[PDB]
């Protein structure tokens, strides 16, 4: 699922450059003309718009974490038992040390 | 919309200056980080700084603890006879700030004067190009501004919107400030502004500049916080359901065992 | 509720940071592509943020009393400082197209 | 001939030497570059250690 | 079910898998070695961070399982990039308490303190070095004296 977002907003990319070299070539026509002060096509910005509004969709979809706020719930399955060994305090002494000596 | 310009000082200013000044960012986190170096740490301030962390663990969590338990511990901390805060003295040094001149000294310090490096890295890309339109704001400008903003061209009747390198590149500065921390994270050092400042977590929490006066403070502290017991009412969930252990015991089901 | 973790609260405010400072860098590419006056360009920035805020709370929905104690942050948050970097993206393509 | 009214504001300027810029711009990435690995084996070399 | 476990799996989710085994710090020594040695000849590519932490851990589990030549196969790894690590000289006294000659292991802790003040992983291994050798009421003092 996520590939899929962020290839959606690799594309929703793609066309806003698109539609930005598009208006570009339209200034760059406009400039050799005279007079004839108009705006850019509206196709091209609702192709613009629609490539805002799809990659801010993904935008959000690709960070989403929101952790639960009680700091209960993540030790509600964890075990005593886990817990009662502790990483600091290791005695090297049992019989499966020397049940496993010899293999 | 006036002022044809080449299409070869678009290439050769605009995207230089971007990636000199994202590339500088970068280079002074990078730095900082290198030459943050650890601050040497006694075991007798260590333990002062855990004693410490104790008595506020106390204040902070006393609800849920016996009564007794919780006199014992007070008792312990105070203890007029002998008392541990009382006997144990350290040394101490001669202190200097004073009431009203720290209470301006919180303004007087601040942070006021830390804009000058980038106005030296203004100054010397201003330098580099003295005749140069870099770019027109949108935004509407007073003329009043327009000696800080060209500073290097000779018009008169030109508007203040078309902006010179110096302005673009400190605009440029605080436009990458909050996406800095998009690629690194929360805590970012990155900051072109503030170049002398120090910016981190901090070395070694605590600071016990006088450790004698502190430990007198947290002795009146813990002699005025009282005591309440929040066990002491267990009749709320007495009457009540339970249906959140038939809650994922039927999700518990679905995990096998490895 | 009683007992709070600073870790998950750190973590939701990053993430919202994270969405808002992205949302606003795109906001200012499309104004900068299109090009408007000031008053219609701070409109159109006010406006994305709003969609944006909405969008979030779609993407909460029921449970929110568990990610979220309160709303003003979704609401009000980043608007000054997502401001600064929006008007850096907004002339940054506004005249590298039209004046050149 | 053309006449300059006021110098010039429009063209890019003629002395404008490419390899001191050209120089920085490589010389910055080298830079970060270098630095990078630095910082990681600093932290973890502080790690270990 | 070894080769069929070994099949449908990725080094990625093994790699995760015992970052999780880490973070639930369990005694799970068996298992441990089984992943640890089985990705240490598939991948041995990349992650280094990684695989330092994991190089340890399977060298902990193998002190506990059966296996020394693996504990030193990864103590001479180890060695080879930091010369001067504490905490590989914490490892190697464990394994030497885990052998024999208990004595010079604690002549490396003793070294040890000399260099660092502050290293509570060999007071600790000390205390249970006490706490095995003698009684546990000599261990108790000194698991007090060091808590103080």
């Amino acid at each position: 699922a996520p590939s899929l977002w962020k290839g959606l907003v690799g594309i929703g990319l793609f066309a806003l450059a698109h539609a930005a070299f598009s208006a570009a070539q339209h200034r760059s026509y406009m400039r050799l003309t005279e007079k004839e002060d108009e705006s850019l096509p509206i196709d091209i910005v609702l192709q613009t718009l629609l490539a805002f509004a799809v990659t801010c969709y993904g935008i959000v979809h690709i960070a989403g974490e929101f952790k639960d706020m009680d700091a209960t719930s993540e030790l509600k399955n964890k075990t005593f038992d886990t817990l009662r060994n502790h990483p600091s305090f290791y005695v090297f002494n049992h019989r499966g040390r020397v049940l496993f000596r010899p293999s | 919309p006036e002022l044809l310009l080449d299409s070869n000082i678009r290439l050769w200013v605009v995207l230089p200056i971007v990636i000199i000044t994202f590339f500088v960012g970068m280079i002074r986190h990078y730095v900082s980080i290198l030459l943050q170096s650890d601050k040497k740490l006694t075991q007798e301030q260590v333990s002062d700084s855990q004693v410490l962390i104790r008595s506020r663990v106390l204040r902070e969590n006393g609800k849920y603890i016996p009564k007794q338990s919780f006199l014992t511990r007070k008792y312990y901390f105070n203890n007029p006879e002998d008392g541990f805060f009382k006997k144990t003295k350290r040394k101490v040094v001669p202190p200097s700030p004073m009431t009203d001149p720290t209470m301006l000294t919180d303004m007087m310090k601040g942070n006021v004067t830390n804009v000058l490096p980038m106005i030296l890295i203004g100054g010397w890309i201003n330098m580099t190009f003295s005749g140069f339109v870099t770019t027109k704001v949108p935004f509407p400008l007073t003329l009043r501004f327009k000696p800080m903003l060209q500073q290097g061209i000779e018009l008169l009747t030109l508007d203040a919107s078309w902006v010179s390198s110096a302005s673009w590149y400190f605009l440029n500065v605080f436009g990458l400030r909050s996406i800095y921390s998009l690629i690194l994270g929360q805590d970012n050092a990155a900051d072109q502004s503030r170049m002398m400042q120090e910016q981190m977590t901090g070395a070694a929490m605590a600071m016990p500049a006088d450790t004698n006066k502190a430990f007198k403070t947290e002795w009146e502290a813990l002699e005025l916080t009282d005591h309440q017991w929040a066990l002491d009412d267990v009749e709320e969930e007495l009457m009540a359901k339970d249906l959140h252990f038939e809650g994922m015991f039927k999700k518990e089901l679905q995990t096998s065992i490895f | 509720p009683p007992f709070i973790s600073e870790a998950a609260v750190r973590g939701n405010a990053a993430v919202l940071d994270y969405c808002r400072t992205s949302v606003s860098a795109l906001s200012g590419a499309t104004a900068g592509i299109l090009g408007l006056t000031g008053l219609y360009g701070f409109i159109f920035y006010l406006l994305a943020s709003v969609l944006l805020s909405l969008l979030l709370i779609l993407k909460a929905g029921r449970r929110w009393n568990k990610y979220f104690k309160s709303r003003r942050p979704l609401f009000t948050g980043g608007l000054i400082g997502g401001l600064f970097t929006y008007v850096l993206f907004w002339t940054f393509l506004y005249g590298m197209v039209h004046v050149y | 001939t053309r006449v300059y009214p006021s110098k010039q504001f429009d063209v890019l300027k003629d002395d404008y030497d490419y390899v001191l810029i050209s120089s920085v711009l490589f010389g910055l990435v080298f830079a970060t570059m270098i630095t990078k690995r630095l910082a990681q084996v600093k932290l973890l070399n502080r790690a270990w250690r | 079910a070894k080769v069929s476990e070994l099949y449908d799996v990725t080094w990625e989710e093994m790699r995760d898998k015992m970052r999780k085994w880490r973070e639930e710090n369990s005694r799970n020594s068996e298992q441990i070695v089984e992943v640890g040695e089985e990705l240490i000849n598939e991948y041995a590519s990349k992650l280094g961070d990684d695989i330092w932490i994991i190089y340890e851990q399977v060298m902990i589990a193998a002190l506990d399982y059966g296996r020394d030549d693996l504990a030193l196969f990864c103590l001479q790894e180890l060695r080879r990039q930091f010369p001067g690590s504490h905490r590989v000289k914490r490892l190697t006294g464990m394994r030497f308490e885990a052998m024999e000659r208990y004595d010079d292991a604690i002549q490396l802790y003793d070294r040890i303190l000399q260099e660092d003040p502050t290293n509570t992983a060999a007071r600790k291994r000390k205390i249970a070095i006490r706490k095995a050798q003698g009684k546990n009421v000599e261990a108790i003092r000194e698991l007090n004296e060091y808590l103080e």
